[PDB]
């Protein structure tokens, strides 16, 4: 297990400004538009791909709490928001698809109830 | 509202707490954050220093 | 609070290293906190300086 | 019941005792009975619902 | 009752009061504590002579 | 065979006669056997149950302050509750015994009002009188439930009886009403309680139990009263009431009162009750 | 009352036996404050009581002077039912959940809550404060959560959890976790992680009183106890496993 | 254990006997139970 | 009541008030503490000069 | 018997559930009720209570 | 003599009579502790309480040695938690603002 195999040996700092002759420009980390409409493509494209839950759909939450929670994960940041994408398949403490089951559940047998 | 604002008590009617909307939000105050090697230096400088005291003092 | 008392009043120097004090002045005690852990040592008293 | 020990602390509270007098409230079928003990959950503080 | 400690101390703590005991004891009686050469069943093995 | 050979112990300042006696055994076949127990004062007072006898001045003046024991033992029985106590078993032992010291009086009485068809017109005089005796017979022991049972159906009503009966009743069980109503009116004249309700209720509410049980107004002739065998407490008639490997070697590790503690001699690994190993956080 | 007053409005009858009256009577006397005492000292006898109701009792004991005990030991019933009064209630005849005020420093608005598991190996410190600019961020020893649980989204997710479950939002909360056990070069573990879960929560129940009850009945500030089998000799591992074992 | 049988299963103490019955299963999801009681009274007035 | 409060006009009165609490609950002082063994034995709270 | 029993709990528990029209904000649940009560629980409408689902 | 103190300062109390109440006597095969109460242990843990030893704070108590059980170190006496505290200290504590933690970092 390890995810920086691949990567260099440097532990040393850097500065654009004092090592290098170009202009200095600062990328950060998505904000919350960028972030939405990234995300909304990894999962939705991803699925009309097939690449995704597909029949499985109910298993995994609705898109706004898998926004909300990869949000928190990733802190937003690009890398991270690809990576908790993925490590979302196995979201262990996420209740809704489950509580909203039993809800729609209940009402149905309600429906029963009343039709009888 | 924030959410110390907001009325959770179905029942009651409460003052808002004065630190509220108030204490405002900077990483230099809270929450805490440090480079590690200035914490290393910190935690043995404090373990080095437990017997240099001037009990003594005018 | 509410209690008479004659503080030694302090004076304010940054030539100062540590505190400068002075000859005792009347003062009201505006809040003293007991809990350790609202008055951490050295212990403090807000005061209300009479003259000024 | 005043708690004495801390276990018992841990099973009182003031907003719960409003329940516990809501109770003895809804208890009483006149309002002369009724306002002792509002008068009582008044002055013992108690929060009130 | 039993004993739950012992201590040695001075018997002027606790000694028959004054207008209990025969008078001067020193003066008038010549008295020798002294251990009872028979073997005893039971009772102290020190006696007062 | 090589006999173990043990000399005796003659008493000592601090090794008295009767110590030696019950702590040290010159045979050697009876070591080793079990552990023996012994009373003194209150313990041999509640074991032996030698009933006091009247006497002079102090025991009557103590018989005329003497008050309630009912409400002392429950007293003595809440207190446990007192910061500075536990919760005894024993202390409520001595509640439920002063509680229930006639109990069996109450179940006699229960079988004259529903065990017997027809026992005449419990209203009148006469046979409210043979109850009356029979019962301050029951209790103070003179009689045996039996014997007064007995007596009680055997007793003295009416010349030619069945044939008056057969005037009133078709399969001769008379109303039970007259009875109950007697034999708690007995129960009250007769001093039996302290507090006076408790007659009734109690003789009420045994039957009322006893209501929804098969057969339940016949018994057995040997099971119903005393008698050399009997049934175990639960099932008497009209009576009040009607890891797991390793726990033979845990025993002690609950949560235990104890007697005697254990010491170091005698068990090994044993921290003490009131230890807690796997401790939980709390505020 | 009606009952009585039409029962005496009667009077006598011409039952036989005074059947109907001895019925009336019979039945009247159910209803009795004595009799309901009686009850209770009924069930009493049977130890259908629990602690609380002894303690109880024992208080509405202490509440008589000697000369109360003196005028209500007349009756010779009543005394049982001053001490008995509320057992006897509840024979004949409930806190949720406990809802508390703020712990806040005034000055800082923080708010300190701690969580742990082994009773040693991990022991934090959730330090909590609201953050009006809708940033929010977690902290461990100094270090943001990510790195900390290691981008391990499962751990984290337990982190996140007291934030839903009272319904708020983690941006407007800035927490810092300290480690009071044993430290380690790595926290991420699960065990660990249920323990800064434990810490945040028991910080965010000081912060904001009534959340404490949805994350009670989710049961994020229960406490389990569990630890790793202490170190001993007589084990191979030192831990579980028994010596090899030879038929003589 | 030597020479001897193992014991059947439920002759040991509970395996969870030291986690307290809240946790057993956790009952999460108390956000959405206002959510889902709203809705259900709106569902009945349609 | 120190302020007269608007509610007092409907506070019930003392008819059938013979369980009346103030005198229910109010103890002799010498009721509150026994004198005990522990008391008698008890240690000096300040330094004896001689014992 | 026990036909008769589970009958008449299903009904009034539909009759619980069932008589919420102007509940949301209605007398018939108390205030406190809304407070402690209103959250999924063993007694409530719990996840499921058993292992192998 | 040196032996001269061990002498018994009191007579001790005889063993006159029987077994106390319900005492664990041993019948064809009964597994007996001579150390458990057989009363009160055998009483209901919901009415007596999971309690050992009075609920007091555990200062008064100490583990004794050779003994498995503790003992007050001011034998038989107890003070209740209210003794502990402040006058009508909420849960009882030094200072009714925070906890432990609480205290701590706030002076921090």
């Amino acid at each position: 297990t390890d995810r920086f195999a691949n990567s260099l040996d440097e532990y040393a700092p850097y500065d654009p400004e004092k090592d290098s002759h170009f202009h200095p420009i600062q990328i950060g980390n998505f904000d919350e538009y960028e972030y939405r409409s990234f995300l909304r493509f990894l999962i939705n494209s991803g699925e009309l791909a097939g690449l995704g839950w597909g029949p499985l759909w109910h298993a995994s939450s609705d898109f706004e709490r898998k926004l909300y929670k990869i949000g928190f994960l990733s802190g937003r940041n690009p890398q991270g928001v690809v990576d908790h994408y993925h490590q979302e398949l196995v979201w262990r403490y996420d209740y809704q698809r489950t509580r909203q089951k039993q809800y729609l559940l209940k009402r149905r047998m309600e429906g029963m109830s009343r039709g009888a | 509202l924030s959410p110390l604002e907001v009325q959770r008590d179905v029942g009651r009617l409460e003052p808002i707490p004065s630190y509220a909307g108030k204490i405002n939000a900077d990483r230099s105050v809270f929450p805490f954050q440090w480079k590690t090697e200035d914490w290393y230096e910190y935690e043995v400088a404090k373990v080095r220093n437990r017997r240099f005291v001037f009990e003594n003092t005018e | 609070e509410g209690l008479p008392v004659r503080a030694r009043r302090p004076i304010f120097s940054s030539s100062a290293e540590q505190r400068i004090a002075g000859g005792p002045q009347r003062a009201v005690i505006i809040q003293y906190h007991h809990q350790p852990f609202f008055n951490p040592e050295p212990r403090l008293v807000k005061v209300a300086f009479q003259c000024d | 019941l005043e708690p004495c020990t801390p276990r018992e602390w841990l099973q009182f509270s003031h907003r719960n005792l409003a329940y516990a007098y809501n109770g003895a409230l809804r208890a009483c079928h006149s309002l002369p009975s009724m306002l002792l003990l509002y008068k009582e959950m008044k002055q013992r503080g108690v929060k009130v619902d | 009752q039993g004993a739950v400690a012992t201590a040695e101390i001075p018997a002027f703590f606790n000694e028959r009061p004054a207008w209990e005991r025969p008078p001067l004891e020193e003066t008038l009686y010549v008295t020798t504590n002294k251990e009872r050469y028979d073997d005893v069943r039971g009772g102290d093995i020190y006696y007062d002579d | 065979a090589k006999r173990r050979v043990i000399v005796p112990i003659h008493p000592t300042p601090n090794f008295p006669a009767h110590f030696i006696k019950s702590a040290f055994t010159t045979d050697p076949l009876k070591e080793k056997q079990k552990a023996r127990f012994s009373s003194g004062g209150e313990a041999m007072r509640e074991v032996q149950d030698i009933p006091k006898n009247l006497e002079g001045e102090r025991s009557r003046r103590d018989l005329a302050s003497r008050g309630d024991t009912e409400f002392q033992a429950l007293v003595e029985f809440i207190e446990g509750a007192s910061y500075d106590q536990l919760i005894s078993g024993r202390r409520f032992k001595k509640v439920y015994d002063v509680l229930s010291e006639n109990d069996d009086m109450f179940i006699w009485l229960c079988h004259t009002a529903m065990s017997v068809l027809n026992p005449g017109d419990m209203r009148s005089r006469l046979i409210y009188n043979h109850l009356r005796i029979l019962a301050e017979s029951v209790a103070s022991g003179e009689m045996t439930q039996r014997t007064a049972f007995r007596f009680f159906e055997s007793a003295v009503r009416s010349p030619a009886y069945r044939e008056i009966a057969k005037r009133q009743l078709e399969g001769g069980a008379a109303t039970r009403l007259a009875g109950i109503s007697a034999a708690a009116d007995v129960m009250r004249r007769m001093g039996l309680t302290r507090r006076p309700m408790s007659s009734y209720f109690e003789l009420y509410q045994r039957i009322v139990e006893r209501s929804e049980a098969m057969t339940p107004w016949g018994f057995p002739p040997l099971f119903q009263f005393e008698e050399r065998l009997s049934l175990e407490p639960r099932l008497k008639f009209f009576s009040r009431a009607s890891g797991h490997v390793m726990t033979p070697h845990t025993t002690l590790h609950g949560r235990r009162i104890f007697w005697i503690p254990p010491t170091w001699n005698r068990a090994g690994r044993f921290l003490g009750p009131h230890v807690t190993l796997y401790p939980g956080m709390t505020p | 009352l009606s009952r009585t007053i039409t029962a005496e409005a009667v009077g006598l009858d011409n039952a036989p036996g005074h059947y109907t009256n001895f019925l009336e009577w019979m039945g009247r006397l159910t209803e009795t404050r004595a009799f309901k005492t009686e009850h209770a000292l009924f069930e009493f006898s049977r130890r259908k009581f629990n602690r609380d109701d002894v303690r109880v009792m024992f208080e509405n004991y202490r509440l008589m002077s000697k000369a109360t005990l003196l005028a209500d030991s007349a009756d010779s019933y009543s005394h049982f039912y001053t001490v008995l009064k509320d057992f006897a209630r509840k024979v004949a005849g409930q806190i949720g959940v406990r809802i508390d005020e703020a712990e806040v420093d005034p000055e800082t608005g923080i708010a300190v809550g701690r969580g742990c598991a082994d009773g040693e190996k991990y022991h934090f410190t959730a330090l909590l404060r609201e953050n009006r600019d809708h940033n929010g961020i977690i902290t461990v020893m100094g270090k943001p959560l990510s790195l900390v649980l290691d981008n391990k989204a499962w751990l984290m997710e337990m982190v996140l959890m007291p934030f839903d479950e009272a319904n708020l939002d983690y941006r407007d909360f800035d927490a810092h976790i300290v480690s009071e056990g044993h430290a380690m070069p790595s926290i991420a573990n699960e065990i660990a992680a249920f323990a800064l879960r434990m810490a945040v929560a028991n910080a965010l129940v000081k912060l904001i009183p009534l959340t404490r009850i949805p994350l009670k009945k989710s049961g994020l500030l229960s406490v389990d106890r569990r630890r790793e089998r202490g170190q001993f000799p007589g084990y191979l591992d030192g831990k579980k496993v028994k010596r090899r074992f030879a038929k003589r | 254990r030597r020479g001897k049988p193992r014991p059947r299963a439920g002759m040991f103490p509970d395996k969870y006997r030291r986690v307290p019955m809240l946790l057993k299963p956790q009952q999460g999801g108390q956000q959405y139970f206002n959510h889902f009681l709203i809705r259900s009274t709106n569902d009945r007035l349609t | 009541s120190n302020t007269e409060h608007f509610l007092d006009k409907y506070e019930p009165k003392r008819n059938a008030d013979t369980v009346a609490d103030k005198y229910r609950t109010t103890k002799q002082i010498t009721e509150i503490d026994k004198w005990t063994r522990y008391d008698s034995a008890r240690a000096d709270n300040y330094r004896p000069l001689s014992i | 018997t026990d036909r008769i029993r589970r009958y008449f709990r299903e009904l009034e528990a539909v009759h619980t559930s069932g008589s919420a029209s102007a509940r949301g904000s209605g007398g018939g649940t108390t205030a406190e009720h809304k407070q402690q009560d209103q959250f999924y629980s063993p007694e409530n409408q719990p996840i499921s209570l058993h292992r192998n689902n | 003599y040196y032996w001269s103190r061990y002498r018994m300062p009191t007579q001790m109390p005889k063993f006159d009579g029987p077994a106390p109440v319900a005492a664990p006597q041993s019948m064809n095969s009964t597994k007996t502790n001579e150390f458990i109460d057989p009363i009160d242990d055998k009483f209901p843990m919901s009415i007596r309480g999971p309690l050992v030893r009075p609920d007091v704070p555990e200062d008064q108590y100490v583990d004794s040695w050779y003994i498995c059980t503790s003992m007050t170190h001011h034998m038989g006496d107890y003070r209740p938690w209210s003794a502990s505290a402040p006058p009508n200290a909420f849960r009882f504590r030094p200072f009714n603002e925070f906890d432990a933690k609480g205290r701590e970092y706030v002076q921090y």
